[PDB]
Protein backbone atom coordinates (compact mmCIF):
# COMPACT_ATOMS: atom_id res chain seq x y z
CA UNK A 1 0.00 0.00 0.00
CA UNK A 2 1.28 3.43 -1.14
CA UNK A 3 -0.14 6.92 -1.87
CA UNK A 4 -3.98 6.74 -2.09
CA UNK A 5 -3.76 3.05 -1.10
CA UNK A 6 -2.21 3.96 2.20
CA UNK A 7 -5.04 5.16 4.45
CA UNK A 8 -6.66 7.11 1.57
CA UNK A 9 -3.52 9.29 1.24
CA UNK A 10 -4.51 10.89 4.59
CA UNK A 11 -7.35 12.66 2.69
CA UNK A 12 -10.70 13.30 4.38
CA UNK A 13 -12.60 12.48 1.16
CA UNK A 14 -11.43 12.11 -2.46
CA UNK A 15 -7.86 10.97 -3.11
CA UNK A 16 -6.25 11.01 -6.58
CA UNK A 17 -2.66 10.29 -7.59
CA UNK A 18 -1.07 12.90 -9.89
CA UNK A 19 2.57 12.49 -10.93
CA UNK A 20 3.13 9.88 -8.19
CA UNK A 21 1.86 12.23 -5.47
CA UNK A 22 -1.40 12.42 -3.46
CA UNK A 23 -3.92 15.13 -4.37
CA UNK A 24 -6.96 15.37 -2.00
CA UNK A 25 -10.31 16.92 -2.98
CA UNK A 26 -13.81 17.24 -1.51
CA UNK A 27 -17.50 16.99 -2.37
CA UNK A 28 -19.53 20.04 -3.32
CA UNK A 29 -20.22 22.20 -0.30
CA UNK A 30 -16.82 21.52 1.33
CA UNK A 31 -13.59 23.48 0.90
CA UNK A 32 -10.16 21.77 0.98
CA UNK A 33 -8.38 22.93 4.15
CA UNK A 34 -4.96 24.67 4.17
CA UNK A 35 -3.24 21.34 4.92
CA UNK A 36 -4.55 20.10 1.54
CA UNK A 37 -6.12 17.03 3.21
CA UNK A 38 -9.13 17.97 5.39
CA UNK A 39 -12.53 19.00 4.03
CA UNK A 40 -14.32 21.90 5.75
CA UNK A 41 -18.09 22.40 5.45
CA UNK A 42 -19.05 25.74 3.88
CA UNK A 43 -22.42 25.85 5.61
CA UNK A 44 -24.76 24.16 7.89
CA UNK A 45 -26.12 20.91 6.52
CA UNK A 46 -23.15 19.88 4.36
CA UNK A 47 -23.76 16.74 2.39
CA UNK A 48 -23.28 13.36 4.04
CA UNK A 49 -23.38 14.47 7.63
CA UNK A 50 -25.90 13.08 10.07
CA UNK A 51 -27.83 15.93 11.73
CA UNK A 52 -26.98 14.90 15.31
CA UNK B 1 -36.86 -2.98 5.68
CA UNK B 2 -36.81 -6.45 7.23
CA UNK B 3 -34.74 -6.59 10.41
CA UNK B 4 -32.41 -3.61 10.93
CA UNK B 5 -33.07 -0.75 13.34
CA UNK B 6 -35.24 2.41 13.49
CA UNK B 7 -33.48 5.53 12.15
CA UNK B 8 -32.97 7.68 15.25
CA UNK B 9 -33.09 11.49 15.31
CA UNK B 10 -30.80 12.82 12.57
CA UNK B 11 -29.34 9.43 11.44
CA UNK B 12 -30.88 9.14 7.91
CA UNK B 13 -31.47 12.75 6.93
CA UNK B 14 -31.14 12.11 3.17
CA UNK B 15 -34.15 9.81 3.05
CA UNK B 16 -37.06 10.94 0.82
CA UNK B 17 -40.47 9.25 0.52
CA UNK B 18 -42.55 9.28 -2.66
CA UNK B 19 -46.21 9.48 -1.71
CA UNK B 20 -49.27 8.88 -3.90
CA UNK B 21 -52.51 10.90 -4.25
CA UNK B 22 -53.74 9.27 -1.04
CA UNK B 23 -50.47 10.41 0.56
CA UNK B 24 -49.34 6.81 1.13
CA UNK B 25 -45.63 6.07 0.62
CA UNK B 26 -44.80 3.62 -2.18
CA UNK B 27 -41.07 4.18 -2.83
CA UNK B 28 -38.01 5.97 -1.37
CA UNK B 29 -35.56 8.46 -2.75
CA UNK B 30 -32.28 10.07 -1.73
CA UNK B 31 -31.87 13.83 -1.28
CA UNK B 32 -29.01 15.07 -3.52
CA UNK B 33 -29.41 18.84 -3.21
CA UNK B 34 -32.10 21.39 -2.40
CA UNK B 35 -33.86 20.71 -5.73
CA UNK B 36 -32.95 17.13 -6.66
CA UNK B 37 -33.99 13.66 -5.53
CA UNK B 38 -32.49 10.37 -6.75
CA UNK B 39 -34.87 7.40 -7.14
CA UNK B 40 -35.50 4.18 -9.14
CA UNK B 41 -36.96 4.44 -12.65
CA UNK B 42 -39.36 1.55 -11.84
CA UNK B 43 -40.99 3.58 -9.02
CA UNK B 44 -42.36 5.95 -11.64
CA UNK B 45 -44.94 3.33 -12.71
CA UNK B 46 -46.34 2.74 -9.24
CA UNK B 47 -48.34 5.98 -9.22
CA UNK B 48 -49.75 8.35 -11.83
CA UNK B 49 -49.14 11.45 -9.72
CA UNK B 50 -46.83 11.71 -6.73
CA UNK B 51 -45.14 14.15 -4.39
CA UNK B 52 -42.00 13.83 -2.24
CA UNK B 53 -41.95 13.95 1.56
CA UNK B 54 -38.77 14.72 3.51
CA UNK B 55 -37.92 14.91 7.20
CA UNK B 56 -40.55 12.59 8.61
CA UNK B 57 -39.31 9.47 10.41
CA UNK B 58 -42.82 8.66 11.56
CA UNK B 59 -45.63 8.79 8.99
CA UNK B 60 -48.19 9.04 11.80
CA UNK B 61 -46.83 12.14 13.54
CA UNK B 62 -45.98 15.21 11.44
CA UNK B 63 -42.48 18.91 4.35
CA UNK B 64 -44.14 17.91 1.08
CA UNK B 65 -42.67 18.92 -2.27
CA UNK B 66 -44.23 18.69 -5.67
CA UNK B 67 -42.21 17.42 -8.56
CA UNK B 68 -41.50 19.74 -11.47
CA UNK B 69 -39.43 17.53 -13.84
CA UNK B 70 -39.03 13.72 -13.92
CA UNK B 71 -35.75 12.66 -15.54
CA UNK B 72 -35.92 8.96 -16.28
CA UNK B 73 -33.07 7.00 -17.80
CA UNK B 74 -34.02 6.34 -21.47
CA UNK B 75 -32.61 2.81 -21.25
CA UNK B 76 -34.59 1.54 -18.26
CA UNK B 77 -36.01 -1.91 -19.08
CA UNK B 78 -39.04 -3.33 -17.33
CA UNK B 79 -37.76 -6.79 -18.26
CA UNK B 80 -34.37 -6.78 -16.47
CA UNK B 81 -34.55 -3.60 -14.28
CA UNK B 82 -31.31 -2.53 -15.94
CA UNK B 83 -30.73 1.26 -15.81
CA UNK B 84 -33.09 1.46 -12.83
CA UNK B 85 -32.55 5.20 -12.08
CA UNK B 86 -34.38 8.54 -12.23
CA UNK B 87 -33.73 12.08 -11.01
CA UNK B 88 -36.54 14.34 -9.76
CA UNK B 89 -36.30 18.16 -9.86
CA UNK B 90 -38.62 19.66 -7.28
CA UNK B 91 -40.83 22.77 -7.76
CA UNK B 92 -39.66 24.34 -4.48
CA UNK B 93 -36.23 23.87 -2.78
CA UNK B 94 -35.78 21.69 0.26
CA UNK B 95 -34.95 23.50 3.50
CA UNK B 96 -32.19 21.59 5.26
CA UNK B 97 -32.65 21.04 8.97
CA UNK B 98 -32.61 18.29 11.57
CA UNK B 99 -33.53 15.11 9.65
CA UNK B 100 -33.24 16.83 6.27
CA UNK B 101 -29.86 16.95 4.53
CA UNK B 102 -28.36 15.67 1.30
CA UNK B 103 -26.08 12.63 0.89
CA UNK B 104 -22.81 13.29 -0.91
CA UNK B 105 -22.23 12.23 -4.50
CA UNK B 106 -18.75 10.79 -4.72
CA UNK B 107 -16.24 11.07 -7.60
CA UNK B 108 -16.44 7.89 -9.67
CA UNK B 109 -12.98 6.26 -9.48
CA UNK B 110 -12.56 6.98 -5.80
CA UNK B 111 -16.05 5.53 -5.12
CA UNK B 112 -15.13 2.37 -6.96
CA UNK B 113 -11.77 1.91 -5.24
CA UNK B 114 -12.64 3.22 -1.77
CA UNK B 115 -16.38 3.06 -1.10
CA UNK B 116 -17.49 -0.04 -3.04
CA UNK B 117 -14.57 -1.88 -1.39
CA UNK B 118 -15.74 -1.18 2.18
CA UNK B 119 -17.26 -4.06 4.13
CA UNK B 120 -20.79 -2.63 4.25
CA UNK B 121 -23.21 0.11 3.24
CA UNK B 122 -26.56 1.16 4.74
CA UNK B 123 -29.98 0.84 3.17
CA UNK B 124 -33.04 2.66 4.57
CA UNK B 125 -36.73 3.05 3.91
CA UNK B 126 -40.36 2.88 4.99
CA UNK B 127 -40.91 -0.43 3.18
CA UNK B 128 -42.46 -3.62 4.57
CA UNK B 129 -40.83 -5.17 7.63
CA UNK B 130 -41.79 -8.72 6.49
CA UNK B 131 -42.32 -10.04 2.92
CA UNK B 132 -46.04 -10.10 3.71
CA UNK B 133 -46.95 -6.97 5.68
CA UNK B 134 -47.97 -3.34 5.61
CA UNK B 135 -45.58 -0.43 4.89
CA UNK B 136 -43.57 0.67 7.95
CA UNK B 137 -44.78 3.81 9.72
CA UNK B 138 -41.23 4.30 11.03
CA UNK B 139 -38.10 4.86 8.97
CA UNK B 140 -35.70 1.95 9.30
CA UNK B 141 -32.08 1.34 8.29
CA UNK B 142 -29.94 -1.77 7.93
CA UNK B 143 -26.18 -2.25 7.54
CA UNK B 144 -25.74 -4.53 4.50
CA UNK B 145 -22.45 -6.19 3.55
CA UNK B 146 -21.25 -5.69 -0.01
CA UNK B 147 -21.58 -9.02 -1.83
CA UNK B 148 -18.88 -10.45 -4.12
CA UNK B 149 -19.94 -10.06 -7.80
CA UNK B 150 -19.47 -13.76 -8.65
CA UNK B 151 -21.25 -15.00 -5.49
CA UNK B 152 -24.08 -12.67 -6.44
CA UNK B 153 -24.55 -13.85 -10.04
CA UNK B 154 -24.39 -17.46 -8.79
CA UNK B 155 -27.22 -16.77 -6.28
CA UNK B 156 -29.50 -15.02 -8.77
CA UNK B 157 -32.26 -16.37 -11.02
CA UNK B 158 -32.07 -13.16 -13.10
CA UNK B 159 -29.18 -11.39 -14.84
CA UNK B 160 -26.99 -9.05 -12.76
CA UNK B 161 -25.73 -6.32 -15.14
CA UNK B 162 -22.71 -4.08 -14.55
CA UNK B 163 -25.27 -1.36 -13.64
CA UNK B 164 -26.18 -3.38 -10.50
CA UNK B 165 -24.49 -4.70 -7.39
CA UNK B 166 -25.59 -6.99 -4.55
CA UNK B 167 -25.68 -6.40 -0.83
CA UNK B 168 -27.10 -8.19 2.12
CA UNK B 169 -26.92 -11.44 4.00
CA UNK B 170 -27.07 -14.99 2.64
CA UNK B 171 -28.72 -16.58 5.69
CA UNK B 172 -29.42 -13.84 8.29
CA UNK B 173 -32.98 -12.59 7.71
CA UNK B 174 -32.46 -8.89 7.02
CA UNK B 175 -33.08 -7.12 3.73
CA UNK B 176 -34.78 -4.20 1.99
CA UNK B 177 -38.32 -5.08 0.90
CA UNK B 178 -41.34 -3.73 -1.01
CA UNK B 179 -41.82 0.02 -0.59
CA UNK B 180 -38.06 0.53 -0.02
CA UNK B 181 -37.35 0.62 -3.79
CA UNK B 182 -35.79 3.89 -5.02
CA UNK B 183 -34.34 4.58 -1.54
CA UNK B 184 -30.75 5.20 -0.41
CA UNK B 185 -27.87 2.83 -0.23
CA UNK B 186 -25.08 4.95 1.32
CA UNK B 187 -21.52 4.06 2.36
CA UNK B 188 -19.80 5.82 5.25
CA UNK B 189 -16.25 7.00 4.87
CA UNK B 190 -14.69 8.91 7.80
CA UNK B 191 -18.11 9.98 9.15
CA UNK B 192 -19.34 11.21 5.75
CA UNK B 193 -22.07 9.33 3.93
CA UNK B 194 -21.88 8.99 0.12
CA UNK B 195 -24.66 7.70 -2.11
CA UNK B 196 -23.56 4.37 -3.56
CA UNK B 197 -26.77 2.63 -4.62
CA UNK B 198 -30.50 2.87 -5.25
CA UNK B 199 -32.75 0.07 -3.80
CA UNK B 200 -33.87 -1.74 -6.95
CA UNK B 201 -35.13 -5.36 -6.66
CA UNK B 202 -34.86 -8.75 -4.97
CA UNK B 203 -36.39 -12.21 -5.25
CA UNK B 204 -38.71 -11.78 -2.28
CA UNK B 205 -37.39 -10.20 0.91
CA UNK B 206 -34.74 -11.75 3.09
CA UNK B 207 -34.93 -15.15 1.35
CA UNK B 208 -32.14 -17.64 2.10
CA UNK B 209 -29.64 -17.71 -0.78
CA UNK B 210 -30.81 -14.34 -2.14
CA UNK B 211 -29.38 -10.82 -1.80
CA UNK B 212 -30.79 -7.33 -2.38
CA UNK B 213 -30.04 -5.87 -5.82
CA UNK B 214 -29.13 -2.22 -6.11
CA UNK B 215 -28.55 0.27 -8.91
CA UNK B 216 -24.80 0.95 -8.98
CA UNK B 217 -24.68 4.75 -8.62
CA UNK B 218 -21.00 4.92 -9.83
CA UNK B 219 -22.18 3.73 -13.27
CA UNK B 220 -24.37 6.88 -13.47
CA UNK B 221 -22.45 9.75 -11.86
CA UNK B 222 -22.02 11.69 -15.11
CA UNK B 223 -25.66 10.99 -16.01
CA UNK B 224 -26.74 12.36 -12.56
CA UNK B 225 -24.47 15.43 -12.92
CA UNK B 226 -25.94 16.11 -16.36
CA UNK B 227 -29.52 15.69 -15.08
CA UNK B 228 -28.93 18.27 -12.30
CA UNK B 229 -27.95 20.95 -14.87
C1 LIG C 1 -37.27 -10.33 -8.87
C2 LIG C 1 -37.93 -8.95 -8.96
C3 LIG C 1 -38.45 -8.74 -10.39
O1 LIG C 1 -39.58 -9.15 -10.68
N1 LIG C 1 -37.65 -8.13 -11.31
C4 LIG C 1 -38.27 -7.37 -12.41
C5 LIG C 1 -37.66 -7.81 -13.75
O2 LIG C 1 -36.24 -7.60 -13.69
C6 LIG C 1 -35.60 -8.44 -12.73
C7 LIG C 1 -36.17 -8.13 -11.34
N2 LIG C 1 -38.92 -8.78 -7.87
C8 LIG C 1 -40.00 -9.73 -7.57
C9 LIG C 1 -40.37 -9.45 -6.11
C10 LIG C 1 -39.61 -8.16 -5.74
N3 LIG C 1 -40.49 -7.17 -5.13
S1 LIG C 1 -40.26 -6.47 -3.68
O3 LIG C 1 -40.61 -7.40 -2.66
O4 LIG C 1 -41.01 -5.26 -3.84
C11 LIG C 1 -38.59 -6.09 -3.40
C12 LIG C 1 -37.81 -5.02 -3.86
C13 LIG C 1 -36.54 -5.26 -3.28
C14 LIG C 1 -35.32 -4.59 -3.33
C15 LIG C 1 -34.19 -5.09 -2.63
CL1 LIG C 1 -32.67 -4.24 -2.74
C16 LIG C 1 -34.26 -6.26 -1.82
C17 LIG C 1 -35.48 -6.95 -1.76
C18 LIG C 1 -36.61 -6.46 -2.47
N4 LIG C 1 -37.91 -6.93 -2.58
C19 LIG C 1 -38.89 -7.74 -7.03
O5 LIG C 1 -38.37 -6.64 -7.23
Amino acid sequence: RKLCSLDNGDCDQFCHEEQNSVVCSCARGYTLADNGKACIPTGPYPCGKQTL
Amino acid sequence: IVGGQECKDGECPWQALLINEENEGFCGGTILSEFYILTAAHCLYQAKRFKVRVGDRNTEQEAVHEVEVVIKHNRFTKETYDFDIAVLRLKTPITFRMNVAPACLPERDWAESTLMTQKTGIVSGFGRTHEKGRQSTRLKMLEVPYVDRNSCKLSSSFIITQNMFCAGYDTKQEDACQGDSGGPHVTRFKDTYFVTGIVSWGEGCARKGKYGIYTKVTAFLKWIDRSMK
